């Protein structure tokens, strides 16, 4: 995103910073339990490299909270703060 | 001898020292009997001449404790090999007479290496040094204070943990502080009736308390050249009646303020802003909201721990330029009473052009340092415009700045007391990062001044000048459709031109004539133009002038309703 | 002995030593009976061969104190470990004879760390040195003079308070100084009548007191070769009659200064300029205008005062080339008799290219010492147009050398002299934050010169030329509808250049005409063109050009009325 995105810089999406993670990553593995996750949310701009097998090839897409899941979040959100019990959460959850 | 009154700036970190010292020196025989670890060491660091070895020394006199001074270059000044017997005598001698106070002036020549370390005695006397520093057995009570102008010119070991582990920043004295400093070196010379003291100290932003003597010495050095030279009358010692007949005059002082570059104006301001709400004529939402963020997570921090909640730290001012942006966070900090840092947009062009963003470090540092403060990044849009707006760079929003700025905040709320406000006119270009939850999220829109607010705006412009009551203001804040804040403060500078020209030049025709036809009896008839008239405001008006257009006040209210609520959920209502 | 009519220049910083060292030396006893801190340490530095060890040296003679002189590389050249034993017994000797001086030549050689510290044996010295300078009890009154190339090239532990408090930059000396330097100079050696010295000196610009005396000397030694010597008479000693019947000539002055190398030529200068309102012919309301903004808050700083209005101080030239906004900042500069300096574009374009914009801070810390002055910034658009102006470099308006210009200007108005005119002949491509309030807000557009003022930049072109009083100059002026004062300047040079083509080529051929045809009489007619007459300025005018076409302004024409005010207050009347 920093190099841009639409048009960006004239060269590929290859970097320093992602080409240094792709060199520790398959000089990686001898460790048995260093386990990577990558958190995207622009994967088209991802570099393609980072997705060839032996990298963060498993992808796993992330869809917006469902209406339980609305709920269970709005209680972890709400778990400390004193809610009376008149306001009902799974109404909300499924308004929105 | 020297004590507190001596100690003057009232920069309230000798009451944070005071607080330090006293159970280990003014009790010290109650750490006998508890077990706790007092301060080992006090590391002051400030700008120099701002009085740190006063300080201590008055600390000393006042707790009782011996003091011992170790100069830097007393000690660096001595031979190779014998210089570390100087420092071990010294602790031992501050070690017999306990409870005991070692001052060390200068730290960063005895201990200067910054890892670069270079030469070999040198690093020779920083690790004796370090050796009898975490040497201390907690027997007795010797506390050793040090100075340094910053933090980091000292050896990083000195920082660690039982060499110096709390530091102070003295810091540059404020106006209440150069005015209480000004009190004290102004003393003995019995100055005169007209002199205030307070002029002199609102005009003496830059000095330090070394600075403010030095400029008090020569006040008096041209009261007494301009008197009791031209009588020429001198002997051996001059006499006591003779010199006290001659006062200081305002003049006096004028010349020596002309005559006193400031041994560090460039240094950072941390201050508590004396503006005051009544400045700014309205904004009661945005007063409001701004009293809620800032004011009610200190106020009624208990009632913010009973929901759960945590208050936003940041708040991001988007409006058209000279709505009071810079004069609406300093008002926040005033009511708070917490101290105000402004980061301008040119500081941050510079770290920017150099490629020199560590400076963003030191500036939350020292935010950090001087809690409760209101940290604010004016004109925070101003990277974004030097690489574009339109069209830009090819590269996104980021930058190395904002990036900076970013980590520190990511890094910050930690110290529960820095709260960041930015400025910013240009919000379309602003990174969208900034945004995020946990940096600057609350954005507040400051549109132009109201009817009521122009009003306040011309009040507190020409609160100083003397406005005739003829001039109606309520009017000409109504007759002004859409200026702004700054165009109101055009307006009635160009009035204030305008009436300080006519007075001089009716003045200077009066003495010609005076000069021309010489008058048999003198008499004045006082200033021909003794206020602002309505007349000065109506020439004024004439030239007023309107900065901001309404395309520009019509995309911040795109941006403004660029936020929108949704258009769905305004009648929403529980199942009941 | 040496004293203050030696020390040449009239540089107006001898006064200002001599007010800071008659009380604490010619009134030593005063300040026994009155508690008052004299100036321990005076740091006066500047270009080399300036005379500091020479005014040092009259300050001593004239107040009587005991001069002591501690030469840096006669130190430096001692042994390791027995100069500090010379430092130190030099300090005790001048303690002895209270009052006494202690002059220390080329501090820079003792002390020269700038932090860098090269070395193990001068971190020793300079340790010691400051040790003794801090070590003064304030007893006696020990004045301890230094001298430096620069401030920064000695330690900064030097400069910091009680070592070295106060600092005088001697500076080049200038015109009127030169003249004087070349009077003490010049008393010895029987300097002819038809040398005046004055020539000498308005083109001597670029020597120092120490270039002056070597072109003197460079001078005497052309008179002597070029006589006496054919003769051959020598003895033992020449007789003084003979020597005496010798007068240097004005050719030998020619000559050696054409064989001068002044060595800082480059060195920037801080000079009152001679130019006056008479150069410029008109801009009346531009003149008045200037005369406000800068010697109203000065000639009547009480009336500023009573209204609460603080003068802008700063204003920004805009209009077409050659049309005297130099000139107007000059004359500026001269009504006020403030010292003025001018940083051309060059200077800022090589700041630019060399990222080097510290220099910014150097060149505002020696308009801020040269107070009151008049900081000039020259074709300030100059950085614009060499990143672009239609198109541009990708970014804004922002640049390095202006931001840093900008945040020196946030950090000035501090000093309340130094006043700063920007000049720039392409206002458009300016950038904006440069005229926000507190910057060069107030705008000045200097148009076109009229016929009056045509013919008055004719005449001040045309003062020192010999000219006709057959050619009339008020038509040429007329004739002129729209030339700038560069185009008139042009035609006043082509004018000259063809008047001296033709007086060479006329007495070359007369020349030969005696040569081919040798007169039995000889009865020289003078000068054939002995003025500028009617057919010269005639054939110049035939080639007369105007530079600036009228699109350009046309141009700017558009930017003054971009600068509108409003067109619905014109009548604004306040209800009565
Ligand atoms: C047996 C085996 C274990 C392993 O490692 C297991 C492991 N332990 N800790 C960790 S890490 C920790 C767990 C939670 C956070 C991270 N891991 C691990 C490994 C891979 C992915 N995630 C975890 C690798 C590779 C193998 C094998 C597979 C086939 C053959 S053959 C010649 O074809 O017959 C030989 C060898
Ligand atoms: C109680 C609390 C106070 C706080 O800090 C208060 C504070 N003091 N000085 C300042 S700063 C100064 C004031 C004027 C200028 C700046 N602040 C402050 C904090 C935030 C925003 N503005 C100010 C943070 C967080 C909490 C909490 C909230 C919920 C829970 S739980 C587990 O859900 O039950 C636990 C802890
Ligand atoms: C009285 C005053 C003088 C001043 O400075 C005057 C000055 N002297 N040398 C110079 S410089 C030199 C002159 C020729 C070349 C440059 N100046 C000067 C200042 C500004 C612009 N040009 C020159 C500033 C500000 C003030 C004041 C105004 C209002 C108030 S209140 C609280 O509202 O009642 C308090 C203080
Ligand atoms: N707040 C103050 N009250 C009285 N004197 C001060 C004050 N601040 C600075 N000074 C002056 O500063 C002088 C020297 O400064 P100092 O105390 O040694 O600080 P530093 O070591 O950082 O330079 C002192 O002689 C004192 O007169
Ligand atoms: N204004 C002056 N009047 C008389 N002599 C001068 C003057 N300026 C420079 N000189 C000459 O400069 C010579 C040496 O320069 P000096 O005084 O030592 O300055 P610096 O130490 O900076 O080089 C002196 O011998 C003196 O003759």
């Amino acid at each position: 995103k920093a190099r841009g995105g639409n048009i960006g810089d004239g060269g590929g999406a290859a970097d320093r910073v992602i080409n240094q993670i792709l060199t520790e990553m398959d000089g990686m593995s001898t460790k048995k339990n260093v386990f990577i996750i990558g958190a995207t949310n622009r994967p088209d701009i991802i570099d393609p490299a980072i997705l060839r097998p032996g990298r963060l090839d498993q992808l796993i897409y992330i869809p917006l909270p469902d209406e339980k899941s609305r709920v269970a979040i709005l209680k972890a959100n709400l778990r400390k703060s004193p809610v009376a019990k008149d306001v009902d959460l799974e109404f909300l959850a499924k308004m929105t | 001898e020297v004590g507190y009154d001596d100690i003057g700036g009232c920069r309230k970190q000798l009451a944070q020292i005071k607080e330090m010292v006293e159970l280990p020196l003014r009790h010290p025989a109650l750490f006998k009997a508890i077990g706790v670890k007092p301060p080992r060491g006090i590391l002051l660091y400030g700008p120099p001449g701002t009085g740190k070895t006063l300080i201590a020394r008055a600390v000393a006199n006042e707790t009782g404790a011996f003091f011992f001074l170790i100069n830097g270059p007393e000690i660096m000044s001595k031979l190779a090999g014998e210089s570390e017997s100087n420092l071990r005598k010294a602790f031992e001698e501050a070690e017999k007479n306990a409870p005991a106070i070692i001052f060390i002036d200068e730290l960063d020549a005895i201990a200067p290496k910054r890892e670069k370390t270079h030469g070999e005695v040198e690093r020779r006397i920083v690790s004796q040094l370090l050796t009898l520093m975490d040497g201390l057995k907690q027997r007795a009570h010797v506390i050793v204070m040090a100075a340094t102008n910053r933090p980091n010119s000292i050896d990083p070991a000195l920082r660690r943990f039982g060499r110096f582990d709390r530091e102070v920043d003295i810091g540059i004295p404020d106006a209440t502080g150069r005015l209480e400093i000004l009190q004290i070196h102004t003393k003995n010379m019995k100055l005169a009736d007209d002199v205030d003291l307070e002029q002199v100290a609102n005009e003496t932003h830059g000095h330090v308390g070394a600075d403010l003597a030095a400029l008090c010495s020569e006040a008096a050095l041209q009261a007494i050249r301009k008197k009791m030279d031209l009588i020429d009358l001198e002997d051996e010692t001059i006499d006591a009646e003779v010199m006290n007949s001659l006062a200081v005059t305002m003049d006096d002082f004028r010349w020596a303020l002309s005559q006193s570059n400031p041994s560090a104006l460039r240094e950072t301001v941390v201050e508590v802003p004396q503006v005051t709400w009544e400045d700014i004529g309205g904004l009661e939402d945005v007063k409001r909201e701004l009293q809620e963020l800032v004011q009610y997570p200190v106020e009624h921090p208990d009632k913010f721990l009973k929901f759960g909640m945590t208050p936003s730290k940041g708040v991001l001012f988007y409006g058209p330029p000279g709505c009071g942006k810079t004069l609406l966070a300093k008002a926040i900090a005033n009511e708070c009473q917490a101290n105000f840092i402004s980061i301008k947009g040119p500081e941050l062009l510079t770290m920017w052009f150099g490629e020199s963003e560590a400076n963003v470090r030191e500036i939350f540092d020292k935010a950090r340092q001087a809690a409760p403060c209101v940290l604010f990044f004016d004109e925070l849009d101003s990277i974004a415009k030097a690489r574009g707006g339109n069209i830009g760079d090819g590269g996104g929003a980021a930058d190395r700045v904002i990036n900076q700025i970013l980590t520190e905040m990511d890094g910050m709320s930690t110290k529960k007391n820095v709260f960041i406000i930015g400025a910013t006119n240009r919000p379309d270009i602003i990174d969208p990062a900034i945004l995020r939850p946990g940096r600057l999220d609350q954005l507040i829109y400051i549109p132009l001044p109201d009817e009521k607010s122009r009003v306040a705006i011309l009040k507190a412009n020409l609160r100083k000048s003397p406005v005739a009551k003829d001039v109606d203001l309520e009017f000409l804040a109504k007759m002004t459709n859409g200026f702004s804040g700054a165009d109101l403060t055009e307006i009635c500078q160009r009035a204030c031109k305008l009436a300080i020209r006519e007075s001089i030049e009716s003045e200077i025709r009066r003495e010609r004539e005076r000069q021309t036809n010489p008058s048999a009896m003198e008499v004045e008839e006082d200033d021909p133009v003794p206020e602002i008239r309505r007349d000065h405001f109506e020439e004024a008006m004439r030239f007023a002038r309107r900065s901001v257009s309404d395309n520009d006040i019509r995309k911040y209210e795109m941006f403004a309703q660029t936020l929108q609520q949704s258009r769905g959920f305004g009648s929403f209502r529980f199942p009941s």
